[PDB]
């Protein structure tokens, strides 16, 4: 346009897309784990009951 | 500095992985607490000359403004246990002096007014005529660091150098020393380019070998 | 987490070796405090930090 | 399998209870976030400054 | 020469004298405060006055607080010999020299200062230290028939963790052997600084042979030391090697025994290190 | 010094603590004592594998309720079985006092470790073993000359820092500054762990066993009554607590002892129960007919 070589530069957001989305990928981990995190304090809950 | 691995190709250092295990086991054998040492890696910008091979003296231009050269200090004090002591001692016996004070401030006037004020006669017309305070400005730096910047200031070469202070270095064009291929961004051995192998340099000449 | 670690933390708190309840005669000014037990006798007992 | 479904609309209630008050601590805590920003306004600048 | 590195280990030390700076006070106040006679209190402040003065000589604080020193005892004292390899870090040419009075020989003081000046040779050599590693085992060998001594058994530590740090990554089958011959005797506490110091120098090898030798012992010894040394020993040598060591894995984390879990951990750690794996993090 | 000269984590067998505690149990409120037989290994590792009882006495502990004949006789009955090892200390139970060593337990403990320098005491408290947690600690001189010679760091190096302590003043002092303690955990099989672990052939084969349904029509009947009462209590607490500061308005209106809280409890409680009860019912009907 004004500034040429945008056509490398559009291409590294795309680039960096496909990493972070994977780095929320990190988070779908940890949802499965508070769910048995959870799990497990509700098991240690009755036995501090007890 | 601790690194948790070399940054210049960003892969994993060795010495730092284990020596991180070992150290972290501790409560259960105290001797592995020197293990730590080879997780400690040192940050200096280290030229070399193209023609002997050693490290000149010469300036980088680092733009404003220092993150490091403080050296701050530890220490102790006790001596301020009689200074708080007394402090409060003299305050208050001027309290306990008001009702003999104010009979006393009558006859004091007269003797100021014949004799001098203080230590001289000159400016007796009002009790205090003297009041303010000559500094009031204090800012000291203008922020903590100025990032890429238009003021520079002068860095030589084998000086501490942390990894926030050490991109804002550009290795000088007037002078010889320049960079066979370009920076690296970090700290770390950098060969430069000797431009005069004639004309006098000023070398710093490592330890072990002048002992040897 | 926050109901599971109150139960476990007043077992500990709840084991105790006995704790009296005093009346203060007088002091004395050595730091000591005699102190009437309500059933028992007395005893001149030092004092915490707090007090 | 009646005293079960009693119970079942019994803890529907004292859960909705719990629904609204989180809403209503909401409405609070908006207030003080928008107070919150002129005294964070301040604390960027004092940063800056020094 | 260059990349041999030795030239790198000499700019570190310029580097280290030009700009060193102590805190005088910090030192002052950690010795008059952590009295010496306590056994944990001396060796906290040795550790720290290692790192600060480390890589340079510097025995300014030794002789000034000599008496503070003098208090130490036990394996605190084994620390503060230890300290010292720390301290003459690099100087690779006078690396043996300096420690030359500690070392055997010359000394009887104390077999607390025999056996740490072993250790703080690893330390100064370390990296380099392959010409360093002959010397040590020779050591090992000759004290590795008998260890039913107490003055064996202190000086035949030193030289265990001694071999680990000098023959580093190395894949050396000599330390290996001569290491072995110390946990086979089943010696008091020399059997944790063999383990250890076994996988020290066989770092990533992830041998077979190595991996079911270490395994099979744990089972057999009887001395605490020992059963954690070696599930520590196996995450070592099982570094870098992913999918490779899974077989191993699977198997530390379900013995039922608390030790081999304990290295069983950092076998996941060292096998997964430095790669972005959800399956490695969702195990920890 | 040329040792690790430090007090054994005493490994206590799965056996053992079970045969001190029934041994001592039996003897309260007098005072019981006898061996431990255990084998040493490391420089602070004690397995105590089994436990003997030397018989009482009408003078309590002593170091004269010593017999060589009960313990030496009693050890060539173990000899010809070969389940005998080496005494490495002893059991001794002071029920009417906290966790530390008497008076002459200490002289007692002189004797024995004149004999084995690695002996141990252990003290029981068989009568605060009533909770659900046992109370067991154990203890192993340190000589007057010792103190002397300021040694004692020495004991504590190469452990974690953690030791236990039993009340103030007097038990304190004889604890850390005379004895020195070192923790106690408890040692395992995998087959033993499984000997625990079982119950009855018909623990395994309980959940058809169903209950007599008047006690299930009672456990109906409690529940809804109880909560009409509970929901009452309810109505009060919300008709205020709505102006200013939480803590005040609960001290107020009945929000501590919260019957919010306690209402939703009783409702889950009984609520589980049920949808195992008609479980229960379908299941027999069908299956065994």
């Amino acid at each position: 346009n004004n500034n040429s070589a945008l056509s490398n530069v559009n291409s590294d957001i795309y680039f960096k897309l496909k990493k972070l989305e994977k780095e929320y990928e990190l988070l779908t981990l940890q949802e499965d784990y508070i769910k048995d995190e959870q799990r497990h304090l509700k098991r240690e809950l009755k036995r501090a009951q007890e | 500095t601790i690194q948790l691995e070399n940054a210049d190709t960003g892969t994993l250092d060795t010495k730092s992985v284990v020596g991180l295990v070992m150290f972290s086991q501790f409560w259960y054998w105290f001797p592995l607490a020197h293990f730590l040492s080879l997780s400690f890696t040192p940050t200096t910008v280290i030229g070399i000359r193209g023609s002997d091979q050693a490290i000149p003296k010469f300036q980088m231009n680092c733009y404003a403004k220092e993150d490091a050269f403080s050296y701050p200090r530890m220490y102790e004090e006790a001596s301020g246990k009689e200074v708080e002591k007394v402090a409060t001692a003299v305050l208050s016996t001027t309290a306990r002096a008001k009702a003999r004070a104010k009979k006393t401030k009558k006859e004091k006037g007269p003797n100021e007014e014949e004799k001098k004020k203080e230590h001289e006669e000159k400016e007796k017309e009002r009790e205090t005529n003297k009041k303010g305070i000559k500094e009031t400005k204090e800012n000291d730096e203008e922020f903590y660091k100025n990032k890429y910047s238009s003021k520079p200031y002068k860095v030589d070469n084998m000086t501490r150098i942390l990894p926030q202070q050490s991109r804002y270095i550009s290795f000088i064009k007037d002078d010889r020393f320049v960079p066979v291929r370009k920076f690296k961004g970090n700290n770390g051995v950098v060969v430069l380019r000797d431009r005069e192998p004639k004309e006098p340099v000023a070398l710093i000449e490592t330890v072990r070998q002048m002992k040897d | 987490n926050d109901k599971v670690r109150f139960i476990k933390d007043e077992l500990r708190l709840l084991q105790e070796p006995g704790s009296y309840v005093g009346e203060v005669i007088k002091i004395v000014s050595d730091k000591k405090v005699l102190v009437k037990v309500q059933p028992e006798g007395k005893y001149i007992v030092d004092v915490a930090k707090d007090i | 399998i009646n005293i079960s479904n009693n119970l079942q609309k019994a803890l529907t209630v004292k859960t909705n209870d719990e629904l609204m008050v989180i809403y209503i601590s909401n409405l609070v805590r908006s207030i003080i976030a928008f107070d919150d920003l002129i005294e964070n306004k301040i604390q960027n600048k004092k940063i800056q400054e020094q | 020469n260059i990349l041999s590195g030795l030239p790198t280990c000499d700019y570190y030390n310029t580097f280290l004298l030009n700009n060193k700076n102590i805190d005088i006070g910090l030192l002052n106040k950690s010795k008059s405060s952590l009295d010496g006679k306590f056994s944990l209190f001396h060796t906290a402040v040795s550790v720290a006055n290692g790192f600060m003065h480390a890589g340079t000589t510097d025995n300014s604080f030794i002789k000034a607080n000599l008496p503070w020193l003098g208090k130490a005892q036990n394996w605190a004292k084994f620390t503060a010999t230890a300290s010292l390899g720390v301290i003459h870090k690099g100087n690779l040419l006078e690396g043996k020299k300096v420690m030359a009075p500690y070392l055997p020989g010359s000394r009887a003081s104390s077999r607390f200062i025999k056996g740490g000046s072993l250790y703080g040779l690893g330390l100064i050599y370390a990296g380099f230290g392959r010409d360093t590693t002959d010397y040590l085992k020779n050591i090992i060998v000759e004290n590795s028939g008998t260890s039913g001594d107490e003055d064996v058994d202190v000086l035949l530590h030193g030289a265990s963790l001694g071999i680990g740090l000098a023959a580093m990554g190395s894949a050396n089958i000599e330390v290996y052997e001569a290491l072995k011959e110390v946990l086979y005797n089943d010696s008091a506490t020399s059997g944790e600084a063999a383990a250890l110091g076994m996988g020290l120098c066989m770092l990533g090898t992830g041998k077979p042979e190595a991996i079911h030798d270490m395994f099979t012992y744990s089972q057999e010894t009887q001395h605490g030391n020992i059963t954690r040394g070696l599930a520590v020993g196996l995450a070592l040598i099982n570094y870098g090697r992913q999918e490779l060591a899974d077989d191993l894995i699977t198997k530390m984390l379900a013995s039922d025994e608390s030790l081999l879990r304990y290295g069983g951990a950092f076998t996941i750690a060292l096998a997964y290190a430095g790669t972005g794996n959800n399956s490695a993090v969702k195990r920890l | 010094t040329g040792r690790d000269d430090t007090k054994e984590t005493v490994y206590i067998s799965s056996i053992a603590l079970l045969k001190m505690l029934k041994h001592g149990r039996a003897g309260v409120p007098m005072e019981v004592m006898g061996l431990m037989l255990g084998e040493f290994v490391d420089d602070y590792t004690v397995n105590v594998v089994d436990v003997f009882a030397m018989p009482q006495s009408g003078t309590g502990v002593s170091v004269e309720a010593v017999d060589d004949v009960f313990q030496a006789k009693m050890m060539d009955m173990l000899k010809q079985t070969g389940r005998d090892q080496m005494v490495v200390g002893w059991y001794h139970s002071h029920p009417g006092f906290g966790c530390w060593l008497s008076s002459v337990d200490v002289n007692t403990q002189k004797s024995f470790e004149q004999l084995n320098s690695r002996a141990v005491a252990v003290v029981v408290d068989p009568i605060q073993s009533v909770k659900g947690k046992v109370v067991i600690d154990a203890f192993r001189l340190i000589d007057t000359g010792a103190l002397i010679n300021n040694l004692e760091p020495r004991q504590t190096t190469s452990n974690t820092g953690l030791l236990n302590k039993a009340n103030i003043q007097a038990l304190i002092h004889g604890l850390n500054r005379h004895y020195y303690s070192l923790n106690i955990d408890y040692h395992k099989t995998a087959k033993e762990t499984k000997m625990l672990m079982n119950l009855h052939k018909e623990q395994w084969q309980s959940g058809l066993k169903m209950y007599d349904y008047e006690e299930k029509e009672e456990s109906n009947l409690a529940a809804t009554k109880s909560m009409v009462k509970i929901a009452e209590q309810y109505s009060k607490r919300i008709e205020e607590e709505k102006e200013l500061t939480e803590e005040e308005l609960k001290t107020r209106y009945v929000g501590r002892q919260d019957p919010k809280k306690h209402l939703s409890e009783t409702a889950d409680e009984t609520l589980e129960n049920n949808i195992v009860s008609v479980l229960t019912a379908g299941v027999n009907s069908v299956a065994i007919k």
